[PDB]
């Protein structure tokens, strides 16, 4: 189990940002990139082949 | 010895878990109450792709977003045109029992394997019109169960034997080894910059690795059963699950632990094949009860439902450009999404 | 004796009118609401709601034709109602025959085993081998309707009735893919018969007759009334409601007899007796 | 890959004559083969294509009827029936192969071609320059026009651009509009829009000396051009 | 559509009808799978038709073509890849009849019958083969002859209660694999008692998927 163990202190040791923010950035990222979506936006006439 | 050990190891569990913990200030459902909801996407099946005789067990778009490669049972791997609804190849397998496939992302080769225990790379770029194999990469004890493409040199694949594995296609050795899964690993999926990669085991955990380094950094374990999908977001900094306990799990790796849970209480069945879209905000999880849903990636709930399949959709992903998802199930049918 | 008689023989064609009718619109019911409620169906159900249909048309036209007979005669004796009631009867009767004759082809393609290599190219394509047999067979439709009418103009010449030549005629016409039913059916019955033997013998340790005793039954019982109706027209008063009611039996009884026979037939059958009991 | 092309000879007028190409080195029922005339002094000519599977003959409006072009698979040969020989089809007559599928390179490889001699609308390309000098070092522009716009609906531009050198079949450089072929120096560039067309050369060496010829395939009978040719 | 986009068509057409023939010459193949514990005569019935992964074995009678499968290399979790022969004609099960006591590579456990029995209790109540017919073999019959004096059969089951001859005590094996499928109407099980000599299992197979193959033809046919 000594490598076990040896894993269990490397992940642990390990800088961890606060939930909110990681929750941002994904808020920002979408709302950075929601107009460059077609699933989400469709495209109306754009869809070359469909 | 071994209790010291034990004490030890529960000591560190307990040290990540108060850890883990510490960081948990505001869920992701509070922060997003205040965003719009997306509605009610609806899709249809702009094309759909017949030619298959058993069931389609994986798929993989091409980088140009318009080549579309599949597996089947019958010993074929066919590259579709996804525009026209044409066939450029069909190439047969040496076995039947394929369980995964990758496109390169320079098009030049392609990948299969399964039961027969061999990643086979086939070129379709050569002097003479056919598609050969290129190179037979043998060397997993278990059923190989996903192989993604960094480049044309190096292939990481997934196996039964509870290891993922590096290879270097010219000279068709191992490279690095990843190890420490404790069941069968299912699925892989690659982040953007290609030099870490997540990996959805059937000891309900996730492992996050580095492919320079050949190390586990990062252990997600919320769900409880075998995880089958995975997926980076297009941020590269999240991925979603999707197991056979008909959950959906959104984890970010910096704030190492679970966000969001993908969840209703009428849906119980598997989860085959997870995806996002190009910005994320739209999570596609195939599952076993004969079609596809649609979640909201920042608040869950479920924002619309792909049905058109008889059988079970077993592989789905989304294009590069993020303009069509296409749907892989049982029926020997393919069906592309807008 | 004649009037007994001709009511007896109107009783026996109003009953069979609502058992035709009721057998076939539930086929085509069964069918359609199955098509419906998503719940795809196979290449054997569209052979039988394509006969349902074929039948039900069948038989609203022979009661229609004895509702004209009998309600304002005087449109019913009219040459040209003769010859139009004739021939959209024999287009009606070809495909309503050939369909069930059709179905015996996929029963035997399907389910019988032969080791012919002309056998397995046809049971490769057993959908498109009824559906060639259903083109090609108009042939036959074509000079039926050709002789029919050669015989009506013949006897409308002659007079300015003779329905026994058309008796004989539609009789020769009807008894071809009769031959070939029961030939598939006897080749049926001994290549299972062959192969229950071989499971006596190699194998010890180990077939629905439900379906196939009241066909044979069905076959027992038709054949001797369709034997007995030479002996009154051929070899020799009620003539007209004697054949109306003769062309009315097998459209409705041997939809009972697929009824009887088809799985999701009988299981419908049996819900909604359920449901009538239910009711009650 | 070879492709070498049997027959050729005297052949009188009104004679019959028999071409015959055998493949080597691919799968020769997966590909598509043409035929290409080149008189002796003038350019290159199309004359007839058979598909995979012999499903669909094409053939120029100048031998259809007298030509007739047929294949055997398992045998690996290419056939051209030639009937009522007159005195303009005296030409080297190549044998190119050409397979079709998305992101394919049509007219890739091209045979060495048997000399056949007898005795006694249209999308018009055009191509103005003729026998250009060059100096080795310099970029050189070959420039080409066509009469129908070759932009298709899809946004491909079928425009073919092939290199000949002297004493030697042609070579493919360019098969769509700026997609340079497999083994071809990426030195050769192309660019268009509709009807023109450009070729550029960045810094050109000894061996591009030769006729440069433009082809369009966006419809048959495959028109080329009277080709530009580069001396020193 | 132009000249390039109607050649590729065309090339698909004719991809296409390259799949359709391959499916005609391979609709006449029946697909096996072979399953059953570490000595209980797979060897014996591979050699009687006749990190490696599968093995796939090829043999024909009477105008019948057989592929079994053999997944004995894959000692991974059997639930995540046994959906792939779904569509298995056949599962030809082998069980060893001279497993009185036979205890296990672990040396703990009760028998080797009791693991073949929940083996069975794994693959005929499965959820992927719940219409799928079974051939039971119960091969290595002359240890079982030479092996039902020396040792009663109450040794592996403490119910047995009879003689401990070789036809009651191999009835009562073979009838106590054949009750533990819930689903007695739908699928069928074949036995056969194999002395590792024989050279009529081949026949028997055959049989066996005949029947199979004319019960599949008669339920899609909608006769039951
Ligand atoms: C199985 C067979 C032998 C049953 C008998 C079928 C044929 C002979 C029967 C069935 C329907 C019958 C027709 C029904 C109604 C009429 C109207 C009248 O104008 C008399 C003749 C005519 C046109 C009949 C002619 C005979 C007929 C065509
Ligand atoms: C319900 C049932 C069962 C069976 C079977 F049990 F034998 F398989 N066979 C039939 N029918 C036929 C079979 C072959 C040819 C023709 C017919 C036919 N069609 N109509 N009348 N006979 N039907």
């Amino acid at each position: 189990a000594r490598k076990l163990v040896e894993q269990l202190k490397m992940e642990a040791n390990i800088d961890r940002i606060k939930v909110s923010k990681a929750a941002a950035d994904l808020m920002a990222y979408c709302e950075a990139h929601a107009k460059e979506d077609p699933l989400l936006t469709p495209v109306p006439a754009s869809e070359n082949p469909f | 010895e071994l209790d010291q050990l034990r004490q030890e190891a529960e000591q560190l569990k307990n040290q990540i878990r108060d850890a883990r913990k510490a960081c948990a200030d505001a869920t992701l459902s509070q922060i997003t109450n205040n965003i719009d909801p997306v509605g009610r996407i609806q899709m249809r099946t702009r094309r759909t792709l017949r030619g298959h005789l058993a069931k389609i067990y994986a798929m993989h778009w091409g980088t140009d977003s318009r080549l579309l490669v599949s597996a089947s049972q019958d010993g074929k791997l066919i590259i579709w045109d996804s525009y026209t609804t044409n066939k450029v190849h069909a190439i047969p397998l040496r076995s039947s029992w394929v369980m995964t496939c990758a496109y390169a992302p320079s098009g030049n080769y392609v990948a299969c394997g399964g039961l027969d225990n061999i990643c086979s790379i086939y070129n379709l770029k050569t002097r003479e019109g056919n598609v050969r194999v290129s190179r037979e990469l043998a060397g997993h004890t278990g059923y190989l169960s996903c192989c993604r493409f960094l480049d044309d040199n190096q292939i990481v694949t997934s196996s039964g034997d509870t290891t993922c594995a590096l290879w270097d296609i010219e000279t068709g050795q191992q490279t690095t080894t990843f190890t420490g899964h404790t069941g069968d690993v299912m699925s892989l999926s690659l982040a953007p910059d290609t030099r870490l990669f997540v990996s959805g085991a059937c000891d309900a955990s996730a492992k996050l690795w580095d492919v320079r380094e050949g190390m586990c950094r990062q252990t997600f374990t919320g769900h409880e059963s075998d995880i089958n999908a995975i997926c980076f977001f297009p941020n590269g900094n999240a991925f979603a699950t999707g197991s056979d306990d008909a959950t959906c799990r959104l984890f970010d790796l910096r704030a190492d632990q679970e966000l969001m849970t993908y969840s209703h209480d009428n849906i119980i069945c598997g989860i085959t094949s997870v995806s996002f879209s190009k910005s994320g905000r739209l999570l596609l999880a195939g599952y076993d009860d004969f079609n596809c849903n649609v979640w909201d990636a920042l608040k869950a709930d479920r924002a619309g439902v792909l049905a058109g399949h008889d059988n079970r959709v077993s592989c789905l992903g989304v294009t590069d450009d993020g303009m069509a998802v296409a749907t892989g199930s049982w029926d020997s049918f393919l069906k592309i999404w807008n | 004796m004649g009037g007994v008689i001709k009511s007896i023989f109107t009783f026996v064609l109003i009953v069979e009118f609502i058992i035709g009718n009721l057998g076939n619109s539930f086929i085509a019911l069964v069918n359609c609401i199955d098509w419906v409620k998503g719940r795809k169906i196979s290449s054997v159900d569209r052979i039988l709601t394509a006969l349902a249909i074929s039948r039900i048309s069948l038989v609203w036209l022979i009661f229609g034709s004895w509702c004209v007979s009998v309600f304002f005669p005087a449109l019913f004796a009219t040459e040209k109602m003769f010859r139009m009631l004739t021939n959209i009867w024999t287009v009606i009767n070809h495909f309503s025959v050939w369909l069930a004759t059709g179905l015996g082809t996929f029963y035997f393609l399907k389910i019988a085993n032969f080791s012919n290599s002309i056998f397995l190219y046809l049971k490769w394509r057993v959908k498109k081998v009824v559906l060639v047999l259903l083109l090609v067979t108009s042939v036959f439709l074509f000079l039926n309707i050709a002789l029919i009418n050669i015989h009506i103009n013949a006897s409308i010449n002659g007079y300015r009735r003779f329905s026994s030549l058309i008796v004989l005629t539609s009789t020769v016409f009807i008894f071809i893919p009769f031959t070939l039913s029961l030939a598939m059916f006897l080749l049926l019955i001994f290549s299972m018969w062959k192969h229950r033997k071989k499971m006596q013998h190699t194998v010890k340790i180990s077939r629905a007759h439900r379906g196939v005793k009241s066909v044979i039954t069905f076959f027992l019982l038709y054949a001797i009334f369709s034997l007995s109706f030479f002996i009154s027209v051929w070899t020799s008063e009620n003539l007209i409601i004697l054949s109306q009611v003769m062309g009315m039996a097998y459209p409705s009884c041997h939809s009972c007899v697929l009824i009887l026979g088809n799985k999701k037939l009988r299981q419908a059958s049996l819900s909604v007796l359920l449901w009538l009991r239910y009711m009650f | 890959v070879q492709l070498v092309e049997s027959g050729g000879g005297l052949v009188q007028p009104g004679g019959s004559r028999k071409l015959s190409c055998s493949a080597s080195g691919f799968a020769f029922s997966s590909f598509g083969m043409h035929w290409v005339r080149q008189a002796p002094e003038k350019g290159l000519e199309w004359v007839a294509y058979i598909s995979s599977g012999s499903g669909t003959i094409y053939y120029a409006d100048t031998v259809k009827g007298r030509f007739t072009i047929s294949r055997d698979d398992p045998k690996n040969t290419l056939f051209l029936q030639m009937t009522s020989l007159r005195s303009e089809d005296t030409a080297m007559y190549y044998c190119v192969r050409s397979i079709y599928y998305y992101g394919s390179s049509p007219f890739d490889f091209w045979g060495q071609g048997t000399t056949l001699t007898v005795s006694s609308s249209d999308i018009v390309m055009t191509q103005a320059t003729s026998s250009v000098p060059v100096t080795p070092g310099e970029s050189v522009s070959i420039s080409c026009r066509s009469s129908k716009s070759l932009l298709h609906s899809n946004g491909n531009t079928y425009l073919y651009w092939f290199l000949q050198r002297p004493g030697q079949s042609p070579q493919l450089l360019i098969y769509r509009m700026s997609n340079l072929a497999s083994g071809v120096p990426d030195r050769f560039s192309g660019s268009g829009s509709g009807t023109a067309f450009t070729l550029t050369i960045s810094r050109l060496e000894a061996e591009d000396v030769g006729v440069y010829y433009c082809m369009q395939h966006l419809e048959y009978p495959l028109t080329f051009g009277a080709g530009t040719k580069l001396e020193l | 559509v132009s000249a390039e986009d109607k050649a590729a068509a065309e090339r698909s057409k004719m991809i296409d009808k390259n799949l359709r023939e391959d499916a005609e010459r391979d609709a006449r193949t029946v697909k096996l799978l072979l399953l059953g514990a570490g000595e209980s005569g797979k060897a014996t019935i591979v050699k009687q038709q006749m990190t490696t992964g599968i093995i796939e074995t090829q043999f024909s009678f009477k105008d019948l073509h057989f592929r079994m499968f053999d997944v004995g290399a894959q000692r991974s979790e059997r639930k995540k890849w046994i959906h792939c022969f779904e569509g298995v004609t056949c599962i030809i099960f082998c069980a060893a009849l001279s497993a009185y006591d036979m205890v296990l590579v672990e040396d703990e456990e009760v028998n080797r019958m009791h693991a073949s029995l929940k083996l069975f209790d794994s693959i005929c109540n499965h959820k992927y083969f719940s219409d799928t017919s079974i051939v039971l073999f119960l091969n290595k019959k002359d240890i079982f002859q030479e092996k039902v004096t020396k040792v009663h059969l109450s040794i592996c089951f403490p119910e047995y209660t009879g003689p401990n001859t070789f036809e009651d005590a191999g009835n009562y094996i073979k009838n106590q694999f054949l009750d533990l499928n819930l689903k007695k109407e739908d699928k069928e099980i074949y036995s056969h008692m194999t002395c590792s000599t024989d050279t009529q299992n081949v026949k028997f197979v055959f049989d066996a998927v005949t029947d199979i193959i004319i019960k599949e033809n008669l339920k899609d046919c909608g006769l039951f």
